[PDB]
C-alpha cells in the first residue's frame, strides 16, 4: 500500500500570514490527489481536486501546487475561518488513503 | 443539490454487526459518481471504508478483510455498509460522501478518474 | 502517436444471450454425463496467451480477449458483458 | 542529395541485381509451337 | 536495442504500464546513414 505522510504536525500562525502544508507520498502518483479541510467537528470540505485545480466555491487563496512524490496546498493571506484540520488522498491507488492530517491553528 | 443523511443507529454490541444506510436527495445514484464510505474514529484520522459504483462494483479497504459488505437500492436513492464483527476499534463517526468521477471510457475497464469527494454528509456516530 | 484519449480495445456480449446459450449447452450436455449431475464453467488456466485468451483478427488487429467474465458458473440441477 | 555528395538513382525506388557479365543480351529467335490439338 | 519509457504513466485505467514509447537507431535507404525512430509498442511485444 501507498504511505502518506503529511508535515508539519501542527503550525501556530497569525491571521493574515501565509501557510504551507506539505504532503509526502512513497509513489510518484501524478497529480492524483485530493486537499480536504476539516472545519473543526465539521465534515470534510474538498479545496483541492487534481492536486492544482481550485475546487469549484472555494476562495482563490487557497492554492494547490506538486508534482511527483511531493505536494503542497498554500493558503495565502491566512483568515480565523481557516484555522482546523487538513488532509490529503492519494487516488491513485486503492485504498485511497487519507495522510494523517496536520492541524492549522 | 445532493443531500446525503446517514442514520444508522448505534450501540451495536461486540461481535455484532452494523448497517448504515445514507440516503441521497436532490438527485440520482445513476450518474457519474461513485458512493463511498469513511471512518474517523474519536480522535484518530480519517480512514477510508469503501465505495460502490450505481451497477454494483465495489472496492473496499484490505484493512476490513471480510468484515464490510455494501450495497446500492435505486428504487430507493439509498445506499448502504454491513460491517461485520465489530470488536471496540470501530468506535467512529462514519461519513458518506459523493466521490466524483470523470468518465472517459468503459467504467469496467477503470476509464475513468476521481475528482474528489464532493458533497460529505454530516455523519453517524457509532458506538460499539 | 494516438490522438485523444487512451481507451482499452474491448469486446461486448449480452448477459441475456449468453445466460440463454449456456441454459442450452448444460441442457444438452446433461445428455451425455446424466442428469442431477452439476455443470461447471471455469476460465481457461496456463498456457500462452494463443490458447488462454480469445485469439481473433478484428479489422487487421489481434485481439486476446480474456473471456473469464464469460466462462464463470456453477448450474445444479443493456447489462452487457466487456470482456478485456 | 546534398566533391559533391550523390545517391544512386535506384535507392529511392529499388534494389539492383548486377547482371552476370558473361550472360549474353543478343536476340535469339523463338519459334512458337502449338500443342497437340491445336 | 529499444530505450523505452512509459507512454502515459498517469492513467489508472486497465492499460497503466501498457504502450511504451520506445526509441531506436534504424537503418535508412543509404547504408552510410542512421535515423533516430520514435515508435510505440505494447508491452506484451517488448522484453526487458
Ligand atoms: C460495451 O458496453 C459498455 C457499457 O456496458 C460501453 O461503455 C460505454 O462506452 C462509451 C464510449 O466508450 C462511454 O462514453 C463516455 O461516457 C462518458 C459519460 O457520459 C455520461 O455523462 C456525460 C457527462 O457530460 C454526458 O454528456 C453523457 O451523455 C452521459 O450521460 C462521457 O464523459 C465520455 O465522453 C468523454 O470521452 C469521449 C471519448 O470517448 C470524448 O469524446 C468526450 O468529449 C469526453 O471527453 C472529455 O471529457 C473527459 C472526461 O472529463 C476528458 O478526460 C476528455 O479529455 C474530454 O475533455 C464518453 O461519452 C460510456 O460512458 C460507456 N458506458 C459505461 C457504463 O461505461 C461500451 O462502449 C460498449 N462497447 C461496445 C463496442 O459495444
Ligand atoms: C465475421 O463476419 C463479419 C461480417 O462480414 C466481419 O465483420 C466485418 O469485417 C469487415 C472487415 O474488417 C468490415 O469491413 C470494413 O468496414 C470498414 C468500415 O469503416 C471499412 O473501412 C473497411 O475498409 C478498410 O479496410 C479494408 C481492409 O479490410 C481496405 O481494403 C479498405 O480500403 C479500407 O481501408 C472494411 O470495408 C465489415 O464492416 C465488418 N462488418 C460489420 C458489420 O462491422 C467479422 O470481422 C468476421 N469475423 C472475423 C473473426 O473475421
Ligand atoms: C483474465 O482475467 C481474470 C480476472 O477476471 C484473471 O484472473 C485473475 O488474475 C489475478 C492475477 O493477475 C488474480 O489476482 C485474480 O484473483 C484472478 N481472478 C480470477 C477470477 O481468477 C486472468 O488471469 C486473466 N487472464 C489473462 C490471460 O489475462
Ligand atoms: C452491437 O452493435 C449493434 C449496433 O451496430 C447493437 O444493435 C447491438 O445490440 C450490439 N451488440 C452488443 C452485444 O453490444
Ligand atoms: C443466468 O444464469 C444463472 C446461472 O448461474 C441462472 O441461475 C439465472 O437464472 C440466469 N438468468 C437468466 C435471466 O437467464
Ligand atoms: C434423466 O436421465 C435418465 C437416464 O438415467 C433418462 O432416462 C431421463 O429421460 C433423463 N431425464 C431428462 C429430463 O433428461
Ligand atoms: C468465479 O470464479 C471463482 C473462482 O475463480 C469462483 O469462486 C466464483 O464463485 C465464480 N463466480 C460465480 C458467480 O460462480
Ligand atoms: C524519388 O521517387 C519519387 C517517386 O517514388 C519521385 O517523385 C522523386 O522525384 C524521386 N526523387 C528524386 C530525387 O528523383
Ligand atoms: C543511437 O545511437 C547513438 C550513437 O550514435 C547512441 O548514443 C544512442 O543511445 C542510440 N539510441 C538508441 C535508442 O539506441
Amino acid at each position: 500500500d501507498i504511505q502518506m505522510t503529511q508535515s508539519p504536525a501542527s503550525q501556530s500562525v497569525s491571521v493574515g500570514e501565509t501557510v504551507t502544508i506539505t504532503c509526502r507520498v512513497s509513489e510518484n502518483i501524478y497529480s492524483h490527489l485530493a486537499w480536504y479541510q476539516q472545519k473543526q467537528g465539521k465534515s470534510p470540505q474538498l479545496l483541492v481536486y487534481g492536486a492544482t485545480n481550485l475546487a469549484d466555491g472555494v476562495p482563490s487563496r487557497f492554492s494547490g501546487s506538486g508534482s511527483g512524490t511531493q505536494y503542497s496546498l498554500k493558503i495565502n493571506n491566512l483568515q480565523s475561518e481557516d484555522f482546523g484540520s487538513y488532509y490529503c488522498q492519494h487516488f491513485w491507488d486503492a485504498p485511497y488513503t487519507f495522510g494523517g492530517g496536520t492541524k492549522l491553528e | 443539490q445532493v443531500q446525503l443523511q446517514e442514520s444508522g443507529p448505534g450501540l451495536v454490541q461486540p461481535s455484532g454487526t452494523l448497517s448504515l444506510t445514507c440516503a441521497v436527495s436532490g438527485d440520482s445514484i445513476s450518474s457519474n459518481n461513485w458512493w463511498t464510505w469513511v471512518r474517523q474514529p474519536p480522535g484518530k484520522g480519517l480512514e477510508w471504508i469503501g465505495e460502490i459504483y450505481q451497477s454494483g462494483i465495489t472496492k473496499y479497504n484490505p484493512s476490513l478483510k471480510s468484515r464490510v459488505s455494501t450495497s446500492v437500492d435505486k428504487s430507493k436513492n439509498q445506499f448502504s455498509l454491513r460491517l461485520s464483527s465489530v470488536t471496540a476499534a470501530d468506535t467512529a463517526v462514519y461519513y458518506c460522501a459523493r466521490s466524483a468521477i470523470s468518465i472517459f471510457g468503459v467504467v469496467v475497464l477503470g476509464e475513468y478518474y476521481y475528482n474528489g469527494m464532493d458533497v460529505w454528509g454530516q455523519g453517524t456516530t457509532v458506538t460499539v | 502517436d494516438i490522438i485523444g484519449d487512451i481507451r482499452m480495445a474491448h469486446c461486448n456480449v449480452s448477459k441475456a444471450t449468453w445466460n440463454e446459450t449456456l441454459g442450452k449447452v448444460v441442457k444438452q450436455l446433461r445428455k451425455h454425463f446424466g442428469n442431477n449431475t452439476i455443470i461447471r464453467f471455469a476460465q481457461s488456466s496456463g498456457g500462452d496467451l494463443e490458447v488462454t485468451t480469445h485469439s481473433f483478427n478484428c479489422g487487421g488487429e489481434f485481439f486476446y480477449c480474456n473471456t473469464s467474465g464469460l466462462f464463470n458458473s456453477t448450474w445444479i440441477s443493456n447489462d452487457s458483458i466487456t470482456l478485456p | 542529395i546534398n566533391n559533391k555528395e550523390y545517391r544512386l538513382i535506384n535507392c529511392n525506388t529499388s534494389a539492383i541485381t548486377q547482371a552476370c557479365p558473361k550472360v549474353s543480351f543478343e536476340p535469339i529467335p523463338i519459334h512458337y509451337c502449338a500443342p497437340a490439338g491445336f | 536495442t529499444l530505450q523505452c519509457t512509459n507512454y502515459t504513466p498517469n492513467l489508472t485505467s486497465m492499460m497503466r504500464g501498457e504502450l511504451k514509447n520506445c526509441s531506436f537507431n534504424m537503418t535508412t535507404e543509404l547504408r552510410d546513414k542512421k535515423q533516430k525512430v520514435y515508435s510505440l509498442f505494447y508491452r506484451l511485444d517488448v522484453v526487458q
